[PDB]
RNA sequence: CGAUGUCGGCUCAUCACAUCCUGGGGCUGAAGUAGGUCCCAAGGGUAUGGCUGUUCGCCAUUUAAAGUGGUACGCGAGCUGGGUUUAGAACGUCGUGAGACAGUUCGGUCCCUAUCUGCCGUGGGCGCUGGAGAACUGAGGGGGGCUGCUCCUAGUACGAGAGGACCGGAGUGGACGCAUCACUGGUGUUCGGGUUGUCAUGCCAAUGGCACUGCCCGGUAGCUAAAUGCGGAAGAGAUAAGUGCUGAAAGCAUCUAAGCACGAAACUUGCCCCGAGAUGAGUUCUCCCUGACCCUUUAAGGGUCCUGAAGGAACGUUGAAGACGACGACGUUGAUAGGCCGGGUGUGUAAGCGCAGCGAUGCGUUGAGCUAACCGGUACUAAUGAACCGUGAGGCUUAACCU
RNA sequence: AAUUCCUUGUCGGGUAAGUUCCGACCUGCACGAAUGGCGUAAUGAUGGCCAGGCUGUCUCCACCCGAGACUCAGUGAAAU
RNA sequence: ACACAGGUGGUCAGGUAGAGAAUACCAAGGCGCUUGAGAGAACUCGGGUGAAGGAACUAGGCAAAAUGGUGCCGUAACUUC
RNA sequence: AGGACCGAACCGACUAAUGUUGAAAAAUUAGCGGAUGACUUGUGGCUGGGGGUGAAAGGCCAAUCAAACCGGGAGAUAGCU
């Protein structure tokens, strides 16, 4: 499946 | 040892009974007074009559510390608790005018002579 | 970090530790030669000789002292009886200390401890 | 944190170069029985410095 | 001038008429023999060589021992050079005394710091403690951030960080000279000298005013 | 350690009598008043001893003029001159520590009366 | 755009100099105290708090000072997650509405075991031209470089007054640093004691387990800071801005073109530490090896028997040395560790027996009993007789001494 | 003000010092009466502010007891 | 997906203290959890104690620390009583 | 008497640390809420995909949800990589 970072948010949003 | 906050008591009239340091005056970053050391001061509690009033910013004279005294041949003066001189803002020198408990040798001073003429002891 | 401390640890806690070298003084004091880690071993010597010290002078007080450590009443008897007159002469250094080596299990480093005059 | 590239075979001998064992050399010869042993150690029938201790 | 190897038996207070505490390593110094002089003839500088205790047989190799050999022997526990300046001495085991600071008032001693042996920084270089909570996440005594970014791209030589600590050489300097006694070869230096209990010592009329 | 000793008995006070804690001692210290090299003196009750030869010391508690004053002399101290000991302490315990908490009324100590 | 994590804080930094303080100067509308401004200077130092997410800023109070900038607006494979920024919700606002806002409002998961470079430590290998044990030389590198106040000079110089010096002394501080446990103390689950609940040792009495070390009072060594010693320097060289001497080019003037003197925390040193892988592998002292013999393509050639040194390593007992390696002490001709003897220190009057008492309990024997890592001693135990590694006189050339 | 941009508005209070908080004013950028207005005892793992106690949260970190980390033996992964 | 610190309804229920099926120590009974042995570093995890100070920390007292039982005395604004 | 009070079982999931190639694809430890009620629980039943159910979050409908899963149209179409 997926790594729990890459599924998370906040981490993954990091720059709009 | 001494520190901003830290209240100490007041070993004097003028009114103050309990008095918290704002600033361990003598130097940058000096962390502790202590011994017979300066301290500016913000009164906090204050009795009705008085020199002084409660919210007033003075200096004051360290007189016991808690963590008391060594001087020379190795041996110790503690007092149980932390009490200090109000001293005028300008002059140093004592805003009082009787002294109360034992205070030290080591406040032998020339501006601190006033409070060992007064006081009952060492 | 240790500078003169004294005392092993043997990966237990103080408890577990006090308890272990109590069975074992008696499991000592009992069969006279037993087979333990080196470590073990050597510990061992400061909970036992001083056991047996302790006994080469009989009184009431000697034994139940010696009974608040060991805590079985028939090691305190084989002390004072057997053990404490058997070296009542002897400076020190009850027991020795012999090396086999290499446990085949946990590749433990072993040795036999023994009572000095066990002859037998 | 990973490697960025495969280590090489090379390397990896190189790493192992200090993970070689040693032999013995110390091993001694019993005064009474005949016995190889262990300096220090008891032999394998109970012999130590020529004394005969543990019957096993 | 030159100065002496002893060792420190350590630490004690000698009371005063007037009623003061002197604390005081004390070190014993017994005589140094110099078992060797130097020379700008035999090459470079001018100095000379003691050693000072005693030594097991066994324990004397044979080199060791031939070069105690020129010279009064008795192999004692090391040997040490100090620089000589315009005073003399001849090898025949001159032996020196603690006389020699009979008139000092200085000294200046030296020894090996206890072994700390790892410490890390907080220890090693009382770098400050990041918050015991606040939601720190395993980090309470690391040593956080150790560069820069790209442009550094890399971390400076001697950065402050974790490692061996303590058990090198370290000296101390200054020290006022309580106490010099002959027949007893005792020393008292004025407070705290570096290494441990019974370790090995070097003491020198301080350098500095 | 026996190179010290040896420096350290040779300054030690012999005249020391006995304390103990509980004791009411006083302790008369020499002082540089000002001009004057006075004796004053320090009466209290002896809430803890050393017992370390040469560096022996020791705590007297006061309760002056308010609330307590603490001071350990160092037994073998020239300072000291003179220390007699004036009343006798039932306590049992080695370190008073707990009086500290107590005042006055609270705080007085049995004779120990033997 | 098959991902280049972002404000602020925290921790750690590092450079520049357009220098905040300290240092040296010119000018001053520089009397003095004290300012202003420009020049030189980057060695070191360069605030705690209130409010706010802040940076900032305002305010309080300090300080010699609270410098301006670069470093992915340094620093999230170091931390935080308050701000902006996920799905919830509401206000105001816009919109018929779904919804929306650099409007606001309350609530939400920041992973990665370090291969490489780098960096802090610490070993192994080989080299350094016979081997070996020490002690060195010091190319080179790193560390350190802060400053207040009071007293004397002197109420003198200066100034109508008020006020108040340079220069030079002497103490004593702040922040920082190294070291150390003698003092003062912290810790001290390995020492002693008190005490609650309960289980057990047959029972009384005395003890042990478990309850966070059950709770707690003390506390030995060690480790330690708040504890107590020490440090920044003096001096020397060459300079910066600057001031000069002498002095022509240019009869004069001129610090400069020749020549000479001053001159600062910057530079080179002095102080502390590392340091011969300094392959440019250095110096000094000491110790050790003085057998036979064969083969070929005959040369820094290969080999056989004898030999096995100085020393090293291994093993063992080990250390205020230590992650492991390493480093130090010792191995019976022995205090290396444990034990043991005596002492100390801690605790604070054991158990047993007696006395008083109805009893709880008190007292006597008794400052008893017990007492770790301490001290001084002591061969009782354990450190074996040996084995192992390492060799057997150490290249060519030239020169200088001698043969 | 869960609504105020300008805004840390202004005045009063608390603090040595208060962009938050409590009380007011009204100039409501852009409250308002069942997409309810204004109040409200009690209740709330609700939001903001204050004080006593408390303290290793901090000044500033020290020591200790345990589980890893380190060494030996056995087994033996991972992403890239 | 595992000899997985998770989830799984009903039944029985001793002693000492205790209000108790809380909690602590036990009985009957059942277990020591399928790598161990040494070391006594940094750091990390989980705990204990701390001189003087006492919120100065920080977005925020986050976390820790503190309070803690029974009987009696006694208890303010406000209140829908 | 009580959607009454304190508090275990039982039901919950407010804070923190740990864990994040876990012991665990959502738990552990310390604290926390409810605990005679709109409570909680075993067994069995009914509701079906633009449909269900929803004290309402776009929640849940088998570790899947702004339209479940399995097979089919099927080699959908892809001016894009
Ligand atoms: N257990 C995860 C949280 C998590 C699980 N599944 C996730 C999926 C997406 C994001 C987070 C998660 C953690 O370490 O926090
Ligand atoms: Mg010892
Ligand atoms: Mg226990
Ligand atoms: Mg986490
Ligand atoms: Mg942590
Ligand atoms: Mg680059
Ligand atoms: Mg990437
Ligand atoms: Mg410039
Ligand atoms: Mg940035
Ligand atoms: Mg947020
Ligand atoms: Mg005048
Ligand atoms: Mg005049
Ligand atoms: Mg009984
Ligand atoms: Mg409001
Ligand atoms: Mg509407
Ligand atoms: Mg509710
Ligand atoms: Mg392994
Ligand atoms: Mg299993
Ligand atoms: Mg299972
Ligand atoms: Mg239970
Ligand atoms: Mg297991
Ligand atoms: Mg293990
Ligand atoms: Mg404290
Ligand atoms: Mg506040
Ligand atoms: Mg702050
Ligand atoms: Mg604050
Ligand atoms: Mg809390
Ligand atoms: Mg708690
Ligand atoms: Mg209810
Ligand atoms: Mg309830
Ligand atoms: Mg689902
Ligand atoms: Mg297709
Ligand atoms: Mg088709």
């Amino acid at each position: 499946t997926s790594k729990w970072f890459n599924i998370d948010n906040k981490i993954v949003d990091h720059r709009p | 040892m001494i520190q901003e906050q830290t209240m100490l008591n007041v070993a004097d009239n003028s009114g103050a009974r309990r008095v918290m340091c704002i600033k361990v005056l003598g130097g940058s970053h000096r962390r502790y007074a202590g011994v017979g050391d300066i301290i500016k001061i913000t009164i906090k509690e204050a009795i009705p009559r008085g020199k002084v009033k409660k919210g007033d910013v003075l200096k004051a004279v360290v007189v016991r510390t808690k963590k008391g005294v060594r001087r020379p041949d190795g041996s110790v003066i503690r007092f149980d608790g932390n009490a200090c001189v109000l001293l005028n803002n300008n002059s140093e020198q004592p805003i009082g005018t009787r002294i109360f408990g034992p205070v030290t040798r080591e406040l032998r001073s020339e501006k601190f002579m006033k409070i060992i003429s007064l006081a009952p002891e060492v | 970090m240790r500078h003169r401390k004294s005392g092993r640890q043997l990966n237990r806690n103080s408890s577990h530790r006090q308890a272990m070298f109590r069975n074992m003084a008696g499991s000592l004091v009992r069969h006279e030669i037993i087979k333990t880690t080196l470590p073990k071993a050597k510990e061992l010597r400061r909970v036992v000789e001083p056991l047996i010290t302790l006994a080469k002078t009989d009184s009431v007080a000697n034994r139940r002292l010696a009974f608040a450590r060991t805590r079985d009443n028939e090691i305190v008897a084989k002390l004072f009886n057997e053990l404490g007159p058997r070296f009542a002469s002897r400076a020190g250094g009850y027991t020795r200390i012999l090396k086999c080596g290499f446990r085949a299990g946990d590749n433990a480093p072993m040795a036999y401890i023994e009572l000095v005059d066990r002859s037998e | 944190a990973v490697q960025q590239n495969k280590p090489t075979r090379s390397k990896r001998g190189m790493r192992r170069s200090h993970d070689a064992l040693t032999a013995v050399t110390s091993l001694s010869v019993d005064k009474t029985s005949g016995e190889k042993h262990l300096r220090h150690h008891i032999t394998a029938d109970g012999y130590y410095r020529g004394r005969k201790v543990i019957a096993k | 001038m030159i100065g002496l190897v002893g060792k420190k038996v350590g630490m004690t207070r000698i009371f005063t008429e007037d009623g003061v505490s002197i604390p005081v390593t004390v070190i014993e110094v017994e005589a140094n023999r110099v078992t060797q002089v130097k020379d700008l003839a035999n090459d470079g500088y001018r100095a000379i060589q003691v050693t000072t205790g005693a030594k097991k047989a066994n324990r004397v190799t044979k080199p060791e021992a031939g070069h105690f050999a020129k010279a009064g022997v008795e192999a004692g526990r090391g040997l040490w050079e100090f620089r000589l300046a315009e005073g003399e001495e001849f090898t025949v085991g001159q032996s020196i005394s603690v006389e020699l600071f009979a008139d000092v008032k200085k000294v200046d001693v030296t020894g090996t710091s206890k072994g700390k042996g790892f410490a890390g920084t907080v220890k090693r270089w009382n770098f400050r403690t990041q918050d015991a909570t606040h939601g720190n996440s395993l980090s309470h005594r690391v040593p956080g951030s150790i560069g820069q970014n790209q442009t550094p791209g890399k971390v400076f030589k001697g950065k402050k960080m974790a490692g061996q600590m303590g058990n090198e050489r370290v000296t101390v300097q200054s020290l006022d000279v309580v106490r010099v006694d002959a027949e007893r070869n005792l020393l008292l230096v004025k407070g705290a000298v570096p290494g441990a209990t019974g370790s090995d010592l070097i003491v020198k009329p301080a350098v500095k005013a | 350690s026996n190179i010290i000793k040896q420096l350290e008995q040779e300054q030690m006070k012999q005249d020391v009598p006995s304390f103990r804690p509980g004791d009411t001692v006083e302790v008369k210290v020499w002082v540089v008043e000002g001009s004057k090299k006075r004796l004053q003196a320090f009466e209290g009750v002896v809430i803890a001893i050393r017992n370390r030869g040469l560096h022996s010391a020791f705590t007297v508690r006061k309760i002056s003029n308010g609330e307590g004053v603490e001071r350990v002399f160092q037994t073998h101290s020239p300072v000291v001159d003179s220390i007699s000991v004036k009343r006798r302490g039932a306590v049992r315990k080695a370190k008073l520590y707990y009086l500290r908490e107590r005042t006055g009324k609270a705080a007085r100590i049995k004779e120990r009366l033997n």
